[PDB]
DNA sequence: GGAAGTAGTTACGCCTGGTC
RNA sequence: GACCAGGCG
């Protein structure tokens, strides 16, 4: 849905992270330096960031009021 | 962090350590095991859901210590080295 | 005796060896620091209007996980028994667009998030989202949220290669990327593994007798990173006087029973 | 092994008994004490499964030794009662006493049990006749004398 | 009685009173579905 | 005489029956027993009055 | 773990590993029967026959629905409904949320019904935080349900410094089977160090020699196994383990949906029997 | 003896929903 | 209440 706040394994907090590693992805720069530029090395955080679907936006459209 | 005994024979002290969990229990045995005068120390957690801050404790001396000697000896020589250790740490981060 | 000396030390994290002690006390520090040491955590939420796509349980849990600074001087965070002080953090956010971190309010100025660039939750046009949000102190044991950051160590281990081992400077130029620090004599090269060295496919031939590792005893290299909620030395000093504060307890509850 | 159960979302019925004779009943002839032994073929079917087997083999083989906390801890947690450990076995390089695997077994059998037999462990029958040819003697094999033809 | 009630395809409110009016439709845009709004009262919830 | 699995069950369950209905104790039984553990008690210790007859 | 039971992390469950909400959406209709005799939306006064106790009716409006984001425990009403008397005082028949359901009211809705009658639906969310019992799955077959929920600091650990998230007994692997699982978990942790996933397609993906290639080259062993350490006693385990990254989904069948329980309750008229059914 | 007919069975629970 | 369908071991 929308980035978690906080690694399921170690805690790290990686929920401003996941935009900057988006547009820089998209941008064409190598996914392993952006992460590791990032400092998400171990590999339990790179996973929450490289796996992650933004549900969010496809949900919002509908209202419940 | 209330202590239940369970059973004080001849050189034999049982007891549960409420409110504790394997942390400050496994410090405790292996801290006890160094003492030369203890003959059995060990300790089980017997649930990990039912009994997970209920340890129990069995620790057997030849009997020239009481067990309440050796845990008080113990408990001083954990003080000891955290107290060391933290100075150590303070001295390198500063 | 008990030496500490620090390998690299960084702003959210601090890599440092421990010498001279057991694994037993190295295993209560990492413990203790994981689940002894209390940080500041949203623990209640009251909603007065919600219009957003998540649901209030879902927003509540992303305010608990958002890391709050936590006073030091003010509170006593080596006590056993935890103070009862609650922070109220507020937010009034609408209209189309992203509510961060930084939006919520605070009634203390010390505690309030570390990051103010954590999304909460996204807004369109029209939805509203308040609350009061109530922190207050706890434990790791108790709940994930209140885990000051990560913290592991490992054996302290000098890996031996045979200097009759063929192509051994392909072994010394793998250190080297790895950035081992590594020392090479007449028979040998030694590998320091400050961090995990895994020997390759074409050499675990001999990583019986020809290339083999020496654990140094009573040695461990320690690893605490923390979530911006303390100094990580802070988190060791706060870990240390929960340890000698337990100890305390466990003597003065041994003299009451006898 | 006797309900057949493999918790992979298997679900069980609790039937409570409600008279003071079936509860009678229920305690004296159905308890899981007894029932360990098949009425089909006379053996054992409450017994070790995967990991009590290869645990047990992990102890008990050729080589396997353990220091003298983890010989106390693993005591303890069996739930076996014991205030003292036997002498060690073997001796580190650094001194440290070892226990044998066999020796941490045969803590918790009974003080007169002995029988033989060969498990599925047998690649060598040559060893397990001459353990057997030994055996068959005296019926009574000097400890030591075993020892050196001791065989998995 | 008179209650507030949020239409289906608009989100703006509508007034009625189900008892009474036998036929529902939000009178500007003729939606069946109506929404029991959220009342504005204070909603505590545990963060776990 | 050596009693079955069955015999010993009726002879307990009706030795508990007849204590949950104010028959007294033969023995002296720990507080807070169970009406059953106090008849497996007292079949334990011995002291059986009911008998059980055979063809 | 043993017999295809699955441990896992309270740390990781915590900060929303495998949590859930579950929705269940109960529906209350106006009929009309012959006559002109209409049920009528309302809080029943309690001179009505049928009246459930007055602390049900505690979140219902006087129009005679429940206030949405109301917290709602088993029993509670939603709609309070009567009914013409059809005795042998109007009856009651409100609708309650299911006697083992409890939840949050999500969503309340007002329409009408196609033979012009009115019609409310209501939702109710409840929180499925995972507990013991709850089934998981992997893509390969290895069904299992949580034995055992560990604290963190009870977990072991990497020389990485990686926890599990979950751990799986190894006696699973050989009589099922499954090298593809053992596969799948080398190139999780190749595509999370890499930051690129790995193609896994049927015939055509990455073959697993590659992988292994590429997980000596990235700084692992290639064989997967990594040193570990008990998180109990704090020593390395004689073992090197094996650790990867499975695809791990969390499968409907919670515990807490089919647990029942009946000391005494409604039997059937004909054979005076207990009825059949959780639901009833 | 056929050569067809006829009848009688074909694991045990459990859960969900939907319509009569 | 009995019919259907889908699952679970
Ligand atoms: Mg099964
Ligand atoms: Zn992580
Ligand atoms: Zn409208």
């Amino acid at each position: 849905m929308i980035v978690p706040v906080r690694c399921f394994t170690c805690g790290k907090v990686i929920g401003d992270k996941y935009y900057e590693f988006k547009r820089r992805v998209e941008a064409g720069e190598d996914p392993e330096k952006v992460l590791d530029d990032l400092g998400l090395e171990r590999y339990c955080c790179r996973r929450m960031l490289l796996s992650h679907v933004e549900l969010i936006d496809d949900i919002m459209h509908y209202r419940v009021y | 962090m209330k202590i239940e005994v369970i059973k004080k024979e001849e050189n034999l002290l049982e007891f549960y350590l409420e409110g504790e969990d394997h942390t400050f229990a496994n410090l405790l045995v292996e801290t006890l095991r160094e003492n030369p005068h203890v003959k059995f120390t060990a300790y089980t957690i017997e649930h990990p859901i039912t009994m997970a801050r209920k340890p129990r404790f069995r620790v057997v001396t030849d009997g020239e210590i009481t067990p309440e000697e050796a845990l008080e000896e113990a408990a001083k020589k954990i003080f000891e080295r955290a107290k060391e250790v933290l100075e150590a740490w303070e001295k390198a981060v500063k | 005796g008990i030496e500490v000396q620090i390998l690299e030390k960084k702003e959210d994290s601090i890599k440092f060896v421990l010498k001279g002690v057991h694994v037993s006390f190295a295993n209560a520090l990492r413990r203790t620091i994981l689940g002894e040491v209390p940080t500041f955590a949203v623990d209640e939420v009251e909603f007065y209007e919600n219009d957003s796509a998540l649901f209030d349980e879902i927003i509540a849990h992303r305010l608990a996980m958002i890391p709050l600074t936590t006073p030091v001087d003010r509170f006593e965070l080596d006590a056993l028994e935890l103070d009862d002080y609650t922070v109220t953090l507020s937010l009034e956010a609408e209209g189309p667009g992203i509510v961060y971190s930084g939006d919520l309010k605070s009634d203390d100025p010390d505690v309030k998030p570390v990051n103010p660039n954590i999304p909460i939750v996204k807004l369109a046009e029209g939805q509203r989202l308040v609350f009061n949000a109530y922190a207050k102190l706890g434990r790791g044991k108790d709940h994930a949220k209140w885990q000051p950051g990560f913290v592991y160590y490992k054996y302290y281990t000098i890996v031996h290669i045979s200097k009759s081992i063929p192509e051994w400077k392909e072994l010394k130029k793998l250190a080297k990327k790895r950035g081992l620090p590594v020392e090479e004599t007449e028979e040998e090269v030694l590998v320091t593994t400050i961090k995990p060295f895994y020997i390759p496919k074409d050499f675990e031939e001999y990583e019986g007798k020809e290339i083999w590792e020496e654990i140094v005893p009573n040695t461990y290299i320690f690893t605490v990173e923390t979530n911006g909620e303390l100094p990580v030395e802070e988190i060791v000093s706060i870990a240390l006087k929960i340890l000698m504060r337990k100890a305390d307890r466990f003597i003065s509850e041994l003299q009451k029973l006898t | 092994p006797p309900y057949n159960a493999d918790f992979d979302g298997d679900e069980m019925n609790l039937h409570v008994p409600q008279t003071e004779e079936a509860q009678a009943e229920a305690r004296i002839l159905m308890e899981v004490q007894n029932h360990i032994i098949s009425p089909r073929y006379g053996g054992p079917i409450i017994g070790g499964i995967q990991d009590h087997i290869s645990g047990g083999y992990l102890l008990t083989r050729e080589g396997a030794y353990f220091t003298r906390d983890e010989v106390e801890q693993m005591l303890m947690f069996a739930g076996v009662d014991i205030t003292e450990l036997p002498e060690p076995d073997k001796y580190d390089e650094n001194g440290n006493p070892l226990w044998s695997g066999k020796t941490i077994f045969s803590l918790l059998l009974p003080e007169d049990l002995t029988v033989w037999y060969r498990n599925k462990l047998c690649d060598e029958p040559e060893r397990c006749e001459a353990l057997e040819k030994l055996i068959e003697e005296k019926l009574m094999p000097d400890p030591e004398e075993v020892r050196k033809l001791a065989y998995d | 009685v008179e209650a507030v009630y949020r239409c289906f395809k608009c989100g703006r409110e509508v007034k009625l009173d189900l008892s009474i009016t036998r036929d529902l439709r939000c009178p500007y845009c003729g939606s069946k579905i109506l929404y029991k709004p959220r009342p504005k009262v204070p909603r505590r919830v545990k963060a776990i | 005489f050596k009693y079955t699995r069955f015999e010993k069950a009726r002879i307990i369950g009706a030795r508990a029956l007849q204590i949950s209905m104010g028959a007294p104790v033969l023995i002296d039984v720990p507080p807070g027993i169970t009406p059953l553990e106090a008849a497996i008690l007292e079949f334990e210790k011995g002291v059986i009055p009911i008998t059980v007859i055979r063809p | 773990n043993m017999e295809d039971a699955i441990i896992i992390n309270k740390a990781s469950i915590e900060r929303g590993l495998a949590r859930s909400t579950f929705f269940r959406t109960y529906e209350a209709e106006e009929k009309k029967y012959l006559g002109g005799q209409t049920d009528k939306f309302e809080i029943p006064d309690p001179t009505v026959r049928g009246y459930r106790g007055e602390k049900y009716y505690r979140n219902l409006d006087e129009d005679g629905l429940i206030f949405p984001e109301s917290k709602v425990e088993g029993k509670d009403v939603l709609v309070g409904r009567t009914s013409p008397p059809r005795f042998l005082e109007r009856r009651e028949t409100s609708v309650a949320v299911r006697p083992s359901e409890k939840g949050v009211v999500d969503k309340v809705i007002i329409t009408e019904t196609g033979d012009g009658t009115k019609l409310v639906k209501v939702t109710v969310r409840d929180l499925r935080i995972p507990e013991l019992g709850d089934k998981f799955a992997s893509r390969h077959g290895q069904k299992g349900v949580i034995g055992l929920i560990v604290p963190q600091e009870d977990m072991p650990w990497t020389e990485s410094g990686i926890v599990p998230d979950l751990i799986v007994n190894p006696h699973g692997i050989p009589s099922r089977m499954t090298v593809g699982q053992l596969i799948e978990a080398i190139g999780g942790k190749v595509a999370s160090l890499k930051g690129r996933r790995v193609d896994g397609t049927a015939f055509i993906g990455e073959p697993e020699e590659k992988l292994r290639k590429e997980l000596e080259e990235l700084g692992f062993k290639h064989t997967g196994r990594e040193i570990m350490y008990d998180g109990i006693t704090g020593k390395r385990l004689e073992a090197d383990i094996f650790i990867g990254v499975i695809y791990y989904q969390r499968l409907h069948h919670m515990v807490a949906d089919k647990i029942h329980a009946r000391s005494r309750g409604p039997v059937q008229v004909l054979t005076k029997q207990p009825t059949e059914g959780r639901a009833r």
